[PDB]
């Protein structure tokens, strides 16, 4: 039920020279991972809407949402608007 | 490069919170973050599968084997039905 | 109402076709560099031939000169000087990068005389950006155009020499 | 006289190795259209999956052509309102790539003129070509029967129509 | 059109050492060899898809070493056996 | 020792589109044939050199080396000058 495009990032991997052979399997699992992260970043900086009394996502709302999470801060890295 | 995931950040987005938008740098933001994961991924498993030299069988082989193994007829109908099941995976 | 429905999907299609653009730059790409391997694997046909040539043309005496000579575009580029240097041109060479994309050399061997040093005249082409490279017209002690060409600076003379000439220079020659 | 003789041999092979070169240079500039070929196919479906987004964004065709350095200028305000309901263009390299190709123009109602289409199709194999259009019914374009115009068409706009759409 | 004319020459050159041939005798002889090569080629090729039974040639001995053999031992392997079908075959 | 020449040929079979495939003994094979279908015409062509008092093949000398020997002028012909 995955709602990344499987497809699309076989190519973004082959066209990319990155390797020169893909298994099926390799989209497939790099598809549910960058969907999760796009799920963390996304429940946490639609709940900085809520705390900010607000409802369409701006620069800001993530910036906040990430630096709360310990670990989103560590991956991202800091973010400015 | 930049790739667009804009479309299945939407969709996503639409699970967790429905009722809730994103602003037009808001959503250039969650995209520059997934670009910036695809490559730490993408480049970091292209040094995995550079180190590992253990020669692997993925469809390309398989295929290939059920051309020089079956004969004619039956091969075309076999690939088209491997073919079949393989995208339907991907899918 | 429907007007909120059409709204977001020009939202939706507007990525749809950023995608479907995005995603053909990867299909040209893929395409274009199979173009590519098609002429790396004749260049590497070629070589021998291109070789066994040079070999053939060595037991013609003076065959690039009139070759060069009997060329409309290559023919009226001379003058007096030019010629008497001529009888000592005894082999061209016009070779591609080993990728074909990065370049090509155009080496105008040589033989013996005084008029200058050097056995070989190399002119190169690197590219992704253009930039010419040469060998120094070294003039022999006492001092003496196509020689001009030979600077280290669209150009005329190589699309004649890779596209024409090197090509099949014989039908010139008759 | 063992090199008069020997100098006509010499002249002969040099003539078997350019009859072999123009064999060889055959089956690489084969090679080359096969993968031409191989494309044209896996492009249409994309070009047919674009053609069909592209008709839930409104003033796309027109925009683009518009947007053109080139293009642009050409077009007058008369055929401006009739190109309104250009609601799509479409270049496609006939099945032997070689040969040819053709740039349809689709339209939908307008009084003006109930042709479907605007189309200027070719063929060529390459010092002779050719050039049959569709004539305009003009109801109740100094193009139709060397070329710049289709060339822009075909190999740039065509392409990419996005980035002057932007 | 081909040229066969060197080795047209060259036989020349062994039944009748001691006589040449003019432009237009050379370019009849060199007409000869090619309406043959051109008769036989169109009839071997009929003879080819008549007799349409699956056929070894080296092509085919070439990909089963490259196949069947690890990656060093192959490359020498079809070298080796590269010679072996190129000597006298040119 | 052959004098024709079997790689060139063989070249000649494959581009000439006759077949894609061909083993390395009918080039061998042909050659050898072109090779004795010469060394008859020029074995005869060269006699008629000698008949007409001459020591360089011409037209002429081809023409009647052939029309004479019944075998030559069913295979090439009238072989018009």
């Amino acid at each position: 039920g995955l709602q990344f495009p499987v497809g699309r990032i076989a190519r973004f991997l082959k066209a990319g020279k990155y390797a020169e052979r893909v298994g099926a399997g390799a989209p497939v699992y790099l598809a549910a991972v960058l969907e999760y992260l796009a799920a963390e970043v996304l429940e946490l900086a639609g709940n900085a809407a809520r705390d900010n009394k607000k409802t369409r996502i701006v620069p800001r709302h993530i910036q906040l949402a990430v630096r709360n999470d310990e670990e989103l801060s560590k991956l991202l890295g800091d973010v400015t608007i | 490069n930049v790739e667009t995931y804009k479309i299945y950040i939407f969709k996503v987005l639409k699970q967790v919170h429905p009722d809730i938008g994103i602003s037009s740098k808001a959503m250039g933001i969650m995209n520059s973050f997934i670009n910036d994961i695809f490559e730490k991924l993408a480049q970091e498993s292209s040094k995995l599968a550079r180190y590992n030299k253990k020669p692997t069988i993925t469809s390309r082989e398989i295929q290939t084997a059920v051309r020089l193994v079956l004969p004619g007829e039956l091969a075309k109908h076999a690939v088209s039905e491997g073919t079949k099941a393989v995208t339907k995976f991907t899918s | 109402s429907n007007l909120e429905q059409i709204d977001a999907e020009l939202v939706l299609s507007i990525e749809k076709l950023q995608e479907i653009q995005d995603d053909l730059e990867k299909i040209n790409e893929k395409a274009s560099d199979e173009v590519l391997e098609v002429e790396q694997k004749y260049n590497v046909i070629r070589k021998p031939v291109y070789d066994k040539r040079n070999e053939v043309i060595q037991s013609i005496p003076g065959f690039w000169m009139t070759a060069f000579l009997s060329h409309p575009a290559l023919g009226d580029l001379l003058t007096e000087e030019d010629q008497k240097i001529f009888k000592y041109l005894n082999s061209l060479e016009v070779e591609d990068a080993k990728d074909v994309k990065s370049g090509y050399s155009i080496t105008f061997h040589f033989t013996s005389n005084p008029f200058f040093e050097d056995a070989k005249l190399t002119k190169t082409f690197t590219f992704g950006t253009t930039k010419i490279t040469a060998t120094p017209i070294k003039w022999k002690e006492g001092k003496g155009s196509f020689f001009t060409w030979f600077t280290d600076a669209h150009d005329e003379v190589a699309d004649i020499i890779k596209e024409d000439l090197w090509s099949n220079p014989l039908t010139y020659f008759n």
